[PDB]
């Protein structure tokens, strides 16, 4: 039906539509993801707009693609949860086709190939979406966090921030994170996430939202009781020091 | 001590009243003086009052002469003039009492046509174009070499080009590079900028136009600067309503005036816009315009020259990689290079230190190319051009 | 005389303006170099204009002392306005030489030492500096005929007797210069206010050494680094009060 | 007259007035010698009652249009037939300005003065003449853009010494584009408030004329007007104003818009090398905007505003608070300080609807519950938001 | 102190000696120097500097009364008086401020922006490269040009070797490349060099023995005009 260009180069090189997304993309809730030696951790804020959201089916900010590899996203809510689905099916599809619970940097390809599909096919605008993608492959422990930009370029994190105020929360992460020296435990991880989001979350202990990642088909959600109970030492320690 | 201070304070004001008043708005100056008292012999002589009048038909001698509104009185010469002096359109200085022709006076002139001259040599030299060597080599072969060595041309026997487009994308050196040329000149540089020939009455764009070239061709060597000239520069079009058709009224007879049933007469025309797309064919066309040059964003080499020109001046510090920083900025026009000298000196000012280094040129080329690049013009211009 | 407070400095100008009204052609060129020696260092907006009017006037004498009062006015300040002037008066007496000679003479004098150093024959403290009030007379006693100046000018590096720095430099007790915060300001006078009022006014915090022009103070804004000397102006040392 | 120090009385204090007094009886005796010396018969008051006697009276008044062989010229009276007027010696050349008005004379009609202008019947609405109120205190937080403008606009012509020994040209215009009701306009009334330059104030619709002609003409005058009283802040707001809307009175239509905005545009940077004529705009959508406006060089430092944070809303609520006749049962900590989301109008418009209130009531004190009141009657008189549905 | 310059003398002296007894007896010597200048009393000064044990407080005072350019004599001190520090101080702001890069007489004229006898030109440039690179010694226009003294004629040549001078005033290096000069058998470049001699020497004395002095001190009783004058006039500048 639609066979018209939506994406064309501008004259200065660059696409408008994908450098349209990018901004999308910043006006998105702010998601940041640490790996420690064997554990990752998503931490995610949600918006504190409106009250009277229930937490039980409100749809989990951070959505569980395979038991050993999970997702989290910012942005344009809409279009995320469709990649969210045809990575769930690839991997299936995967599954069936080589006998092999899918690793984390081919389910990243696959979803940097669709949006640079969706940047190239005509009659279709870019994602508006930016994802980050961690896991652990099967019989292996090491922690892989993986980001996927709606230009379609993939690369790998030790740390990284997306959404709004994303620059505050790159350089915490920039001098409260060593790369060589991750931190070795779940509880440290946790507390680095924690620590990161007040930074421009500023309050709303009620709507952060964070997932540890473990190997061996290990992913859990924190609870608010958890969550707080981790914000009262850190509050704790901050203003003292 | 007060008592004092009342009559301390009173003497001031009574001193200054009385120094104003013993001494002694709408005067020359005193202290200058020059306001001698001699006016009177240049007083006496009551043929300074002269009634101006356009003369008309030259009755074979006789003069018609057609006072504004007081008349249209038929009167011979004054003695003061030849009678070739006078001929059809010329204003005359009519005697007040028993009417005579006694001074012809230059033809009548627009005041609004007359700012548009400019006296005040602007301030800048070719050395500050940079980037722009080709283009600046053929705006100089059309505007500033016909007037300065014409035996040249005289030589090979051709006529050197009338007329020079300066398109291009907004912020790349038109108005820099005709700026230049007013101030590297020695003839009169008369401004015209596109919207100034754009009046309210019918009409008024045509006499607007033919005043100022009637003016141009006064004098013996003139350049014309039309600006923005895609103000009044609508290609013709029919949408019923009869579209801003004044605008197009004003454009036709600056067409006819710069090549119709009468040549030009040395009056090398400079235009400038940033949409050449919106312009009439017809003035596009060689004879009105010969050479359309294509001042267009500066590659590596350009843009080091930009920075080594605007950056002549301040403390810059000595090792500064000025390849790398013209690399790490694509696609900028000349004025966003500018603004990066700026912005760079600006960020060593709020750091207190005197010197603006590498360091700080790499963060304030960061902050404005990328930073401020939804506000960008030279992504949308480029297609018009 | 008048050459004292700064009042006398005020009336003075209306002084050599009303004298200019009368006065004899041997008078008329020297009220230029009246306003010149009186407010030297510091180009104040009120002194320049009058002189510009008196260099476009004739008595080709009187243009050329008055040119030679803008540079004495501007004398290091780098004034881009009076600057602008002196080349439009260099584009306007290129006929006369020895006007063009004369204009050079104060085009040089106005950037004097790349604006590092003044003609100021009075500094912080009203305390009189008599060599550079010594060299200004020099050059000024004799130019009522500029011709004998034109014939020697070897007496035009007088100036250089008189001349001084002028400038901050915050050096350490063992004698090498350190960074610090300098307040400066446009400065006020402390009489009348009580308590503690501020001696600066329109504060810059700038670092280590700057250029105060005629009529700014300095003042230490860190509160280390203690100046044995309180009138900040010229070498100063400090000494680190264990303070914060 | 110079300035007197210090405020109180003193001894040298006196002795200051002295020194100007001495200097003044001595002006006065020197001018006196002066004249005694001078031959009255040409000289003391003679030369008024000579220059009175050679103006004659009354004095017309017309318009110069040439200076043609100075002491000549042709003036055109409106109902004269424009004479070619001589020029005397007591007019000063240097006024004749080809468009002013010349006095001149009722019978042999010589122009013996040039008539300034000083009307200014439209600029002096235009021309600040007041300080508004607000100083930079009033502002809560957004602490940053103040830097950002002060070091833009104030520091070059307060403090020139900074840029020109740094080598650089100031910062030539600041645009302030944010979201509607962030203060874009109160930053402008504090940069008014302490300032050593003229503030002509310009709103965007006031460029969409209804004449064809009267569209460049005014930017034309405004800009000239900001030019001969340098140094010019001039604060063009609501600039998306001529981009959207389409007034039925403009005559032109999309047209007389797009040449109103060249004008605007040359004006800004001209061929004609204005001086310090520092501009600011502040508009609400700079989307629409032609980027021939915001390129750089026009206006190089583009400030973006945005809705105050938790801790910016608390600061506001304290600076809008100050001034209140406010009971102690009203607590600010949980006043606003709500993180539901609100503006840097929201804050000021609920203390307003609440004062109006204890009005009402004849309530000199303000209770909680008119601040709650005020609160939610804010709340509901909010059009809320569009884009966070994408979002939420 | 601000009563001093309005109030009528000779009370002015005793308000002056009055505010020194204050200051004195507070410690306060930073302003006390600066009215011991004002008073020009000698033992004034010396009396301020025996009020002082800390050898800092001694530096300072004499880089105020260096500033002040008086000659007070004290041991120990001689340097900081004498202003012999006054030019590394210089070469230090100048290597600060970036302001190294010497400025040609044309960068000061921009006649290259504005523009569609050579003897006096050259005069003229001459002068204003002097004032320019003042104290910073180093120059483009007339240090490695030695043609350029000869384009001047007459007098000309003398305020030409004069501005090397000018350009190496407070810095005893400047003698070495005035030495040169000197050797020229015209006697406007004897006299030029010569007067450059106590400029390039100006302000600056050493405790012991002035170079100026010596090498100017012959060079007065010279029969030719010329060269005793420029001897003279370097005598008044540097001392
Ligand atoms: N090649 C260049 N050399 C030096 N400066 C340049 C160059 N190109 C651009 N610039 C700088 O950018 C500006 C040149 O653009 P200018 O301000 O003259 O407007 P313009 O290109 O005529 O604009 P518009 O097309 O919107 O009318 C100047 O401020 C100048 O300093
Ligand atoms: N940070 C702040 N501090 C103090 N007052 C503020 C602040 N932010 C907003 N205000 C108040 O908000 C009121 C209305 O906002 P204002 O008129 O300044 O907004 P604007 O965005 O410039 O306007 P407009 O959108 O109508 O063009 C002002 O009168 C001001 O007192
Ligand atoms: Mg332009
Ligand atoms: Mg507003």
């Amino acid at each position: 039906g639609y066979d018209r260009a939506l994406s064309i180069f501008s004259p200065d090189g660059h696409i408008f539509q994908v450098e349209y997304a990018l901004e999308a993309v910043k006006r998105g809730t702010c998601a940041v993801g640490v790996k420690g030696k064997n554990c990752v951790v998503l931490g995610c804020e949600r918006r504190s707009t409106l009250k009277l959201q229930d937490t039980r089916i409100t749809p989990s900010k951070v959505s569980k693609i395979d038991s050993h590899v999970v997702l989290s996203f910012s942005g344009l809510n809409a279009d995320s949860r469709i990649l969210i689905e045809k990575a769930r099916v690839e991997a299936q599809s995967h599954r069936l086709t080589l006998e092999d619970p899918v690793t984390v940097e081919y389910l990243t390809r696959y979803v940097a190939g669709v949006q640079q599909r969706y940047t190239q096919s005509g009659g279709v605008r870019p994602f508006g979406v930016s994802t980050l993608i961690a896991g652990f492959d099967p019989r292996d422990d090491e922690p892989k966090l993986y980001q996927t930009e709606p230009s379609g370029i993939y690369s790998s994190w030790s740390a990284q921030t997306i959404g709004r105020n994303s620059k505050t929360v790159r350089e915490f992460l920039e001098k409260n994170y060593d790369r060589k020296e991750p931190p070795a435990t779940v509880e440290e991880c946790v507390k680095l996430t924690v620590r990161s989001l007040l930074e421009v979350v500023q309050t709303g202990a009620k709507n952060i939202e964070i997932t540890v990642v473990k190997p061996d088909s290990d992913i859990v959600a924190l609870s608010s009781e958890e969550i707080n109970q981790y914000v009262t030492q850190i509050e704790q320690e901050k203003q003292e020091q | 001590y007060a008592a004092k201070l009342k009559q301390t304070e009173n003497d001031l004001k009574d001193i200054e009243a009385r120094i104003k008043e013993k001494a002694g708005s709408d005067t020359g100056l005193a202290p200058s003086h020059l306001w001698d008292i001699m006016g009177d012999r240049q007083r006496l002589g009551e043929e300074h009052p002269l009634q101006v009048a356009r003369c008309t038909k030259i009755i074979k001698a006789k003069y018609v002469i057609n006072l504004k509104q007081i008349a249209k009185f038929v009167v011979g010469l004054g003695e003061r003039v030849s009678p070739t002096d006078i001929e059809e359109g010329m204003r005359v200085g009519v005697d007040r009492s028993k009417y005579n022709i006694e001074l012809p006076l230059p033809p009548r002139i627009d005041p609004s046509v007359t700012m548009m001259t400019v006296e005040e040599k602007p301030d800048v030299t070719y050395s500050d174009v940079g980037g722009c060597k080709d283009q600046i080599e053929k705006l100089r072969e059309v505007v500033e070499l016909p007037l300065l060595s014409p035996e040249r041309f005289a030589t090979l026997g051709i006529d050197p080009p009338k007329g020079i487009l300066l398109y291009g994308p907004p912020g790349t050196g038109k108005t820099l590079c005709a700026r230049a040329v007013a101030n590297r000149t020695d003839a009169t540089f008369i401004r015209v900028i596109g919207s100034e020939l754009v009046q309210k009455y019918v009409g008024e764009g045509a006499r607007m136009v033919r005043e100022l070239f009637e003016m141009a061709r006064t004098k013996k060597a003139c350049i014309i600067f039309f600006d923005e000239i895609d103000a009044v520069g609508g290609a013709r079009f029919d949408d019923g309503a009869g579209g801003d058709n004044e605008v197009q009224r004003t454009m036709l007879e600056l067409i006819t005036q710069l090549d119709g049933f009468d040549p030009r007469g040395n009056i090398k025309v400079m235009f400038a816009t940033n949409r050449p797309n919106t312009l009439d064919p017809a003035l596009l066309r060689p004879g009105r315009i010969d050479r359309k040059v294509e001042f267009s964003l500066p590659d590596l080499e350009g843009r080091a020259n930009i920075f080594r020109i605007h950056s002549k001046s301040m403390s810059v510090e000595r090792g500064i990689r000025w390849e790398l920083i013209s690399r790490l900025c694509p696609n900028s026009t000349g004025a966003e290079l500018r603004s990066v000298c700026t912005e760079a000196g600006m960020f060593a000012i709020r750091a207190r230190r005197k010197v603006a280094t590498e360091k700080d040129f790499l963060k304030a080329v960061d902050k404005v190319i990328s930073g401020y690049k939804k506000f960008s013009s030279t992504s949308r211009y480029m297609q018009y051009n | 005389i008048a050459l004292g407070e700064d009042i006398g400095k005020e009336m003075s100008l209306r002084h050599f303006g009303h004298l200019m009204h009368y006065g004899n052609e041997h008078i008329r060129r020297m009220v230029p170099l009246a306003m010149g020696i009186v407010s030297v260092s510091d180009p104040q907006m009120k002194v320049f204009d009058t002189l510009t009017r008196f260099s476009h006037d004739a008595d080709l004498e009187v243009s050329m002392n008055s040119i030679f009062a803008m540079g004495l006015c501007g004398a290091g300040t780098n004034n881009a306005r009076l600057a602008q002037l002196l080349r439009q008066l260099a584009s306007y007496y290129s006929r006369e030489q020895d006007a063009l000679f004369i204009t050079r003479l104060a085009q040089g004098l106005l950037h004097l030492g790349k604006g590092t150093m003044t003609m100021d024959v009075f500094n912080d403290a009203h305390v009189l500096n008599k060599v550079t009030l010594a060299s200004i007379l020099t050059t000024a006693v004799g130019l009522v005929s500029p011709s004998f100046m034109l014939k020697h000018h070897q007496l035009f590096y007088m100036l250089n007797a008189g001349i001084r720095p002028k400038f901050i430099l915050a050096l350490n007790d063992e004698g090498e210069p350190i960074k610090v915060n300098v307040r400066v300001g446009q400065a006020v006078e402390t009489v009348g206010q009580a308590g503690r009022p501020k001696k600066i006014t329109g504060w810059i915090t700038q670092s280590t050494p700057v250029l105060l022009n005629h009529g700014e103070r300095a003042e230490l804004e860190t509160d280390e680094y203690i100046s044995y000397t309180s009138h900040i102006e010229g070498v100063v040392i400090l000494k680190k009060n264990p303070d914060y | 007259l110079p300035n007197i120090y210090p405020s109180t009385r003193c001894k040298l204090k006196l002795l200051r007035m002295e020194r100007i007094k001495d200097h003044l009886l001595l002006e006065e005796e020197f001018v006196s010698n002066s004249e005694i010396l001078k031959p009255f018969e040409k000289k003391q008051e003679e030369e008024k009652k000579q220059l009175e006697e050679i103006r004659g009276n009354p004095l017309s008044i017309g318009t110069l249009e040439e200076i043609i062989d100075d002491d000549h010229a042709i003036v055109t009276s409106p109902t004269m037939p424009d004479y070619y007027v001589s020029i005397l010696s007591f007019v000063d050349k240097e006024l004749l300005e080809p468009g002013c008005s010349v006095l001149l004379h009722h019978k042999t009609m010589s122009i013996v003065g040039v008539l300034q202008d000083d009307a200014d019947p439209m600029v002096s609405v235009m021309k600040m003449d007041k300080s508004p109120t607000e100083s930079y205190s009033d502002i809560g937080g957004l602490e940053s853009q103040i830097q950002e403008i002060k070091e833009s606009v104030e520091l070059p012509l307060t403090h020139p010494e900074l840029y020109e020994e740094m080598g650089i040209k100031p910062p030539k215009g600041v645009i302030l584009y944010g979201a509607p009701g962030t203060g874009k306009t109160l930053l402008a009334k504090a940069v008014a408030n302490q300032t050593s330059a003229t503030f002509l104030r310009i709103v965007g619709s006031e460029l969409i004329q209804k004449y064809l002609g009267d569209g460049p003409r005014l930017c034309r005058q405004i800009f000239k007007v900001a030019g001969e009283n340098a140094p010019s802040i001039v604060f063009i707001d609501e600039i998306d104003a001529i981009g959207t809307k389409r007034y039925d009175s403009n005559s032109g239509g999309e047209r007389e818009i797009q040449r109103t905005m060249l004008e605007l545009l040359n004006q800004l940077d001209g061929f004609d090398d204005r001086g310090d004529v520092k501009v600011i705009m502040a508009t609400n959508k700079i989307e629409t905007l032609d980027p021939a406006l915001i390129r750089p060089g026009r206006i190089d430092r583009k400030i973006l505003f945005e809705n105050p944070d938790l801790s910016t809303k608390k600061k506001i609520l304290g600076i809008h608070t100050s001034k209140m006749n406010l009971s102690e049962d009203v607590n600010l900590e949980t006043l606003v300080t709500t993180k539901d989301d609100l503006s840097g109008a929201d804050i000021q418009a609920m203390c307003t609807e609440a004062g109006l209130l204890a009005l009402r009531e004849r309530r000199m004190q303000v209770t909680a519950e008119d601040f709650k009141q005020a609160k939610e009657r804010v709340m509901k008189n909010k059009v809320e938001e569009n884009l966070e549905g994408l979002y939420l | 102190v601000a009563c001093v310059p309005l109030l009528p003398p000779p009370e002015d002296v005793a308000f002056l000696k009055t505010a020194y007894s204050i200051y004195l007896s507070q410690n306060e010597l930073t302003d006390a120097i600066a009215l011991a200048v004002r008073l020009g009393e000698e033992d004034m000064i010396r009396s301020v500097f025996d009020a002082t044990s800390d050898p800092v407080m001694h530096k300072q005072l004499a880089y105020i009364l260096a500033a002040q350019k008086t000659s007070f004599e004290y041991e120990g001190v001689q340097d900081i008086i004498g202003n012999g520090k006054l030019s590394e101080h210089f070469l230090y702001l100048a290597k600060e401020l970036n302001l190294t890069g010497p400025k040609v007489p044309e960068d000061i004229y921009k006649s290259h922006l504005d523009n569609s006898d050579s003897a006096q030109q050259n005069l003229a440039s001459s002068f204003v490269n002097g004032f320019l690179n003042l104290g910073y010694c180093n120059d483009k226009l007339i240090v490695d040009n030695d043609n350029w003294v000869y384009k001047t004629k007459g007098d000309g040549m003398t305020s030409a070797v004069a501005s090397i001078g000018s350009i190496y005033q407070w810095n005893l290096d400047g003698l070495q490349q005035l030495d040169k000069y000197l050797y020229v058998d015209e006697p406007e470049v004897k006299a030029g060099a010569l007067l450059g001699i106590g400029i390039s020497a100006s302000g600056v004395h050493d405790g012991e023995v002035e170079p100026a002095l010596l090498l100017l001190q012959d060079y007065v009783t010279n029969p030719d005009t010329k060269i005793s004058s420029a001897a003279i006039l370097g005598l008044g500048i540097a001392f």
